[PDB]
């Protein structure tokens, strides 16, 4: 019932509370994820299929 | 008849009115009603595989957990107040001073949050076994140097603050601030080209990253560590309780009221890579 | 763990969105058989060149960026983004004129575009290939 | 105070109060206006 | 505050 | 993960045992209110 300093004089019950959530360092997010086309598929790969020339008028 | 005029005083006891700018604003406030707070954060991370198809996976590593314990101290004020004043002085004391060691409070822990060394009071950043950036180790955090002792870079100048920017981390960047006392932040306004225009354009942003202008850390000195940065959102917790628990003590000061106040607070640095320093020494 | 497994591979594969190769993960752009603008061929990605080797140009700096952007075409500059590394981006903004001021005035826009800060791309090597632009919408 | 555990804490300061007293001054000007003009001028002058 | 006896207090 | 892990405290606070049976259960307990209490015993025999 002393001072909580001490170990012995009642430090022992004060028991240190801890984090709510554990925490990280926090890297970079910044993963092109976000600007690039994210296409969602199921399958073993993707087929885009884009036009390498154009028509004439 | 001059004694019928009885001048009518103020409605609010105001007073100096002194800066409340105190970090608290800006860091990660935790409340706690506990002796002491425990950040758990990771200085590791894993590893990823890029499993070939047959390829009969493997382990791979595990971010080892570092533990910071907060201290959460208290911290306590004691005015002496006379029982005759607080019977007939019709604004209310006692809601004015706890209004006022408050304003005091919120003013004695920006000291703590930045500048407070280890016992009974918080550490602050400054105070934190810095290293110089680049050599980055975990239990430390990490600096630039400028170049000359007592001023920024001579030949180029303004260049030991863009790349403190681009030394704090992509992630960390995203929602920092700068910390500066306000005599150090004229000192960098006066930066000016060769054409005597000064070249930096209420939030006063610099760089568009906004700075909070602290009172507590040095001015451009030898080897001062006058401008801090970073993502104080997780790079510095704050640990306190939410109350301001007054004790008035009518009986030691038998004419007096005694006035005995404390909030108890605590908080130190939480993630070393979210703060960079700036060195002036070399 | 779920919510730490996660954030690595998005931090994982974001090399792999970029400076990737080919070999069980993703190819990243820079790694495709680069070609220098003007003989544009359609296997392969373009760039222009600074000049001067291991920094941009002396004499007239800053073109080197200006001319990247109107290469670009003018339907793809539309939405597009600056793609470099945070150590890059540095030695970008340090660049200043002959007053001393530095020239390029949250989204950490360049000219106006976008940029997006990666981590995976060389710094100002010989011959690196450290800045990157376009519309990745559709690139 | 940041008082330790054992302290036994001592007194501190207080704000010591400077009142400032305002005079609280009057301000008068006086025109003078002819009652002819008053009466026939239909502008109307007392409010102007 | 402090006394009553001198005003500044 | 030696972090992540932290003991129960407990469910109350224990402590020695110590002696209860203390003279007060065999002795005349008797309550008093002045600041003394005073017997009156005689100490010799009538002496017939």
């Amino acid at each position: 019932a002393l001072n909580s300093a001490v170990a012995a004089e009642g430090g022992y019950l004060v028991d240190p509370q801890t984090s709510e959530t554990i925490r990280g360092v926090l890297r970079s997010t910044a993963s092109l994820r976000q600007i690039a086309s994210v296409v969602n598929v199921e399958a073993t790969s993707f087929d885009v299929l884009v036009d390498k020339t154009d028509m004439g008028s | 008849g001059g004694y019928l005029v009885d001048p009518q005083t103020s409605e609010t006891i105001r007073g100096v009115l002194r800066s409340t700018a105190s970090l608290r604003q800006i860091a990660s406030v935790v409340n706690v009603e506990a002796t002491s707070f425990d950040v758990l954060v990771d200085k590791t991370d894993m590893g990823s595989g890029w499993a070939s198809e047959t390829a009969a996976l493997s382990e791979t590593a595990t971010p080892q957990i570092d533990r910071i314990t907060i201290p959460l101290h208290e911290l306590a004020a004691m005015p002496k107040a006379s029982q005759r004043l607080l019977d007939d002085s019709a604004f209310d004391i006692e809601t004015w001073l706890a209004n006022r060691i408050a304003d005091k409070f919120a003013r004695a822990e920006a000291a703590a949050f930045i500048s407070g060394d280890g016992v009974d009071k918080p550490t602050g950043f400054l105070t934190k076994t810095k290293v110089a950036n680049g050599a980055w180790a975990w239990g430390s955090l990490g600096y630039v140097a400028t170049g000359a002792a007592g001023d920024f870079a001579a030949v180029n100048a303004s260049d030991a603050v863009v790349d403190l920017v681009y030394a704090l981390g992509a992630e960390y960047r995203a929602n920092a601030s700068f910390v500066m006392n306000s005599k150090t932040a004229g000192a960098v306004r006066k930066m000016k080209d060769a054409d005597g225009r000064f070249l930096w354009a209420e939030p006063a942003r610099l760089m568009g990253y906004p700075v909070l202008i602290a009172e507590d850390m040095p001015d451009i000195a030898a080897n001062a560590y006058a401008i801090a940065f970073g993502d104080f959102g997780n790079g510095y917790t704050i640990a306190e309780r939410p109350d301001l628990r007054v004790l008035r003590d009518p009986f030691s000061a038998k004419p007096h009221v005694l006035f005995y106040a404390s909030k108890r607070v605590g908080g130190d640095v939480s993630d070393f890579a979210a703060i960079k320093l700036l060195k002036f020494a070399a």
